Formats: C-alpha cells, structure tokens, sequence
C-alpha cells in the first residue's frame, strides 16, 4: 500500500539524460597520415622504372 | 604515396525519389614508387 | 621558385583543406541562404 | 568590390578573419589575367550549389549559362580558386606563414605571403565565438 | 541630438540601432583601415599642396599608422556648416582677446 | 516539436530580451570616442592620465578589435550566465627580417572554456582555475619538445557548437596534424599551492 | 540629465540601469586596471610630447 507518489508511480515521467556520447572507435591511421598525398586527374596512373 | 582522383565530397544521387538520401565520394589509389624498395614479411609455421 | 615537389605537396593539402570548407559551409550557410531568398522573393510558403 | 556570399569558403574552427587557418574566393577572371602568369602555349581550359544559391537570389539569370563567347577568346571569363592559407609551405620547422595563393585547374599561377586577409564583412545581429551571424530570415 | 521632443526611446529604433552600430565596427572601420594599410605599402602618391600650389608626391611609407590615427564613419551630409559656425565662434572668440 | 498536428510554433521571449538588454549595454559602452579616461588625483601625475588614456584606448580600438570583444562578452553572456574577457603580453618573431614585438593582446573568450573550483567566489579568492586554449604548434616548439610535434572534454565542444548548429568546434580543419602551424588544445592554469 | 522631461522613473529603465552599473564595476573597471599595471610592468614606452 504505497502512501507516497515517488516517481516510479508518476506516469508520462520526463526522464533526464546527459548532453555527450561515449564512442571509443579505434582511428590510429597512420598510414594514410604517413603517406601524404597527390592529386591527379585520371583514373589510371604509372611510373617507369 | 596516396594518389587521389576525387577528393571527398559530400553529395546525393539524382531525384524525384520519395527519400531523403545522402551519400559522400572518395575515389584513391596506391602508388610504389619501386617494388623492391619496401618489404614484406609472412609469418607461419611449417608443417 | 618554390620546387615542383613542395608545389606537388601544397596542392594536396589545398584541395583537402577546401574540401572540407565546402562540406562545412554549405550545411551551415547556403542551405539557409537558399530558402531565404525565395522567402524574400514571396516564392517559397507552397 | 562587393563579394557574393555565395562564392567564399572558411574552416569550421574559424571565428574571425584574424583566426582563419584556411579561407578562398571562387573568383571569375580572364584568360588574359592567367596568361600574364602562366601556361601561354595553351588557353583551352574549361561547385553547383554556389551556381544555385546565386542564381536564386533572382530566376531570371543563371552564373553557369552559356554566355556566348567561345572558349578560346583570349577575353573569356573563367573560374578560380584565389586561397589564404595558414601552412607549411617551407619546412613545419619555419614559422607557420600566411600566403595568398592562386590557382586554376591543375595550375598554380603565383603565391606571396601577407600580412593579412584582403576582405571585409558586413554583419548584422552577429553571434560570439563565431564566424556567420543571425539574418532578418532566420527571425521572420 | 533631437532631445528637443524627438527623445529616441523607442525599443524598435534601438533594436535597429544596433545593427548599424554593428556593421560600422564589425564593417566599415575595417575596410578603411585596410585601405589605409594597402595604401600605405604600395605605389607613389600627390598631393594638391596650395603654399606653393602644386602636387607633392608624397612617399606614402612617409604616413603614419593606425595607431595614432582615430576613424570615424556616418557623418551628417551638412557637417560643412557646423563646422563652419563653430570656425567663426573660434574666430570671434580669439578676436576678443589681443594677448 | 510535440506532434506533427499540435503545429509546435516557438515563441521568441529570452531572444527579443537578449537583444533588448545587448542593445543597451552597447549603447552605453561601445558608444562614445572613447572606452575610458583616467583621471589623477594631483596636478603632479595629472600629465600621464593623459598618456594611459590614449594607451589604452589605442590598444583597445585602434589595435585589438574592442567592439568584438565589448559586444561578445554581452550577447554570449546574457545566456550563458557570466563571460570572459583576457588579455596578455604577445611575442611575435618574423635578409634577417627577424623584427620580433610585443603587443597588449585583449580577447573575448567563451564561458566554454574556462573552470574553477566550488570553493570560490571571486578570481581573487579562487584557489585553482585554468582556461582550455586552442595554440599552434608553433608556440609549443617555442618552449619544448622540438624533436616530436605528432601530438593530437566533449561537453564543452557541445556547448559551444550548440551556440550556433553551423558550426563545430572539434571538426576536422583538414591541414594535417603535422603542419607547425596546426592548432592544439591545452591547459593554461592559475593555481595557489607548494610547487615549493 | 534630462529632468526637462525625461526624468527616469520607470522602474524598467532602472532594473536595466542597475545591469550596465554591474558591468561597469564588476567588469570594465577591472579590465582597465588590468591593462595600468600588466603595462606598468613590462616593455619601454614612448609619448608624443
């Protein structure tokens, strides 16, 4: 015979939740950091040597 | 060195569709400058 | 001047840098300037 | 002369024209200009959201239409991407300098470190820690 | 500057007052003082001098920085005149002492 | 935004306030010729009021952007509570053009950025305080580490991304990391204790 | 400054009178005697005399 009204008998409760996301995601690249870059206007390139 | 022909670009499909799509493009390629400079090396165990 | 292999070098970090100036800019600024010329012009409420 | 906003680009770090480490204007120039600078022995060089949101702040005009004139017209009117960038240019080891830098398709034309950003904006309503504004649309 | 009657307290003349406000310092002053630099770096400038009457080119390196140098923008279109009654003010007033 | 029926318009109190109060505070503040005037108790020190005046108000105008930093720190401070003013001495080093000055640099910075501990009422009476500040690498080489720069808190990105939605304080920039001239987070830090 | 009319009294204008007189003395005045002594404590100095 609950004689109170704490929030576990509310009913449409608005809960509180926190402003941020937790994401570990393992991003080392250090390949493609390592590497640089070159830019190029073709879809097949090719050195001699 | 990483070779690249479209950098990356944020971009949809064409339209008169009934969805909200999204959709992004990067278009790369590897380069050597000569096969016998780098090296690789397998590992296993013989039977 | 300036070696064709540091020129080489700056352009890929240009175009990356303005690659991503443009993915930023265009869905924080002229997605909104868009709709608010046809507002102004009266065109866009359907 | 007055800038379109339709034709500039910023990092999103930036706040302010002082902190910028990457800005550019898609500029429309002469072949004339570019041949003052480079690539004489060839002329024959030939981005849509900018082109819509400009061309709909009217209907009437389109910035991407045919305009008429061919190609090969010394006097030909042509996109590029005039940069400030805050980079190693040099060696990472030297002080990061600021340079002005233009470029066509493939083609870098000149560069020359400055001091400073050549442009201005006009801003009403403007938002701390920022770099864009309100605007009269945004509350109405 | 109308304190005469027309008081300016009105929430929506000062809700307008700032934007203005707002491009004159975010805006104006910053296109002159980059005038003022770009000019002040580059080229060979005249200058109508009347004692002798006849350009004097002078080195623009020669000018001063904007540091020492106080800007102001929108002014009145008859600013002329004001500053005309207050010359002849000054004028009456340095006539009425001899020393 | 309730339900696609109930038509969720926003009413604008807080923003049409905001503006009300910001116009205002400039037009007291930002208004005049002038931010401020010292004034001297005797005719002896009264010749360098004069100077610190014209300093001051140099420095705060005529130099640093002073209407940015006045207007800033009252909008993006009505809503967020209280912000921040912060100023320093600069150090800028440049055919040994090697020209190298010191300057009075005032900033705004947004109440994001800054901690202090519960204990405190005041800067005088804070006993730890500290200020997250984004710096070049440039800066750092200056003072340590030369032989290694690869180096590389998420409510406060939030909170200051959330001032607008344009924009993101932690988004990737694009020159890489490696660039002197890249920008890093640090710790500055003001705190009373044995070092001793 | 305007008691030809213009005398003050509402108590709007003076709940706002009261935040610009916060600034002034929690802020301005504190900025500015930042500025006298970080500057009366580093560098040389001229004066147009």
């Amino acid at each position: 015979n609950p004689t109170l009204f704490v929030s576990y008998d509310q009913n449409g409760k608005k809960l509180s939740f926190a402003n941020w996301i937790s994401v570990l995601s393992p991003q080392d690249t250090p390949f493609v950091s390592m590497t640089g870059k070159e830019s190029i206007n073709q879809t097949i390139f090719s050195w001699q040597t | 060195t990483q070779m690249v022909l479209r950098a990356p670009k944020r971009t949809e499909l064409a339209k008169d569709g009934s969805y909200e799509k999204w959709m992004i493009e990067m278009e790369v390629g590897l380069r050597h400058r000569n096969p016998y400079a780098s090296g690789v090396l397998f590992t296993a165990a013989g039977k | 001047k300036y070696s064709e292999e540091v020129l080489d070098e700056l352009r890929v970090d240009l175009q990356r840098r303005f690659n991503y100036a443009q993915g930023y800019v265009d869905m924080a600024v002229k997605g909104y300037a868009r709709e608010a010329w046809e507002y102004f012009y009266g065109n866009l409420p359907a | 002369e007055y800038v379109p906003s339709e034709q500039i680009f910023v990092d999103e770090h930036a706040t302010s024209f002082a902190d910028a480490q990457y800005f550019c204007h898609r500029v429309r120039r002469s072949k004339e200009d570019l041949v003052a600078m480079g690539f004489p022995k060839d002329e024959i060089e030939a981005t849509t959201q900018s082109t819509v949101a400009w061309s709909r702040t009217d209907w009437r005009q389109d910035i991407d239409a045919d305009i008429g004139t061919d190609t090969e017209d010394i006097a030909s009117m042509v996109w590029v991407y005039e940069h400030y960038i805050r980079t190693g240019v040099l060696d990472k080891n030297k002080e990061s300098k600021l340079y002005q830098v233009i470029q066509a398709g493939e083609h870098i034309l000149h560069t020359e470190e400055v001091t400073h950003i050549p442009f201005v904006t006009f801003c009403p309503y403007p938002i701390p820690g920022s770099f864009y504004g309100q605007s009269v649309y945004d509350i109405t | 500057a109308y304190a005469t009657v027309g008081l300016m307290m009105n929430a929506a003349q000062n809700r307008l007052r700032m934007v203005c406000r707002n491009i004159a310092h975010n805006g104006m002053v910053e296109l002159m003082r980059g005038i003022y630099n770009l000019i002040r770096e580059n080229g060979e400038v005249p200058i109508e001098v009347q004692t002798p009457r006849g350009m004097i080119q002078v080195n623009p390196k020669q000018l001063p920085a904007r540091h020492n140098l106080q800007v102001v923008v929108a002014i009145s279109p008859n600013e002329k005149a004001e500053r005309a009654q207050k010359l002849i003010s000054l004028k009456q007033l340095i006539a009425a002492d001899a020393q | 935004p309730v339900t696609a029926g109930s038509s969720s318009w926003v009413d604008r109190t807080v923003w049409e306030s905001v503006n009300g109060t910001l116009q205002d505070i400039i037009n007291v503040f930002c208004s005049g010729d002038e931010a401020v005037t010292f004034v001297a108790d005797n005719q002896q020190d009264s010749d360098a009021a004069d100077v610190a005046t014209k300093l001051v108000n140099q420095i705060l105008l005529r130099d640093n952007p002073g209407y940015n930093i006045i207007s800033s720190a009252a909008q993006e401070c009505l809503v967020t509570r209280n912000s921040f003013i912060k100023y320093y001495w600069d150090e800028q080093t440049s055919v040994t053009y090697e020209q190298t000055v010191k300057r009075v640099k005032v900033e705004y910075v947004p109440s994001e950025q800054i901690f202090v501990d519960e204990h405190a009422t005041s800067f005088a009476d804070a006993q730890y305080f500290c200020h997250r500040v984004r710096r070049s690498k440039e800066d750092l080489v200056a003072m340590g580490f030369p032989k290694d720069e690869i180096e590389a808190t998420t409510q406060s990105t939030v909170a200051w991304s959330r001032t607008d939605w344009r924009q993101d304080i932690d988004a990737d920039i694009g020159t890489d990391t490696e660039d002197i001239a890249s920008m890093v987070w640090v710790y500055e830090h003001y705190i009373r204790t044995g070092v001793l």
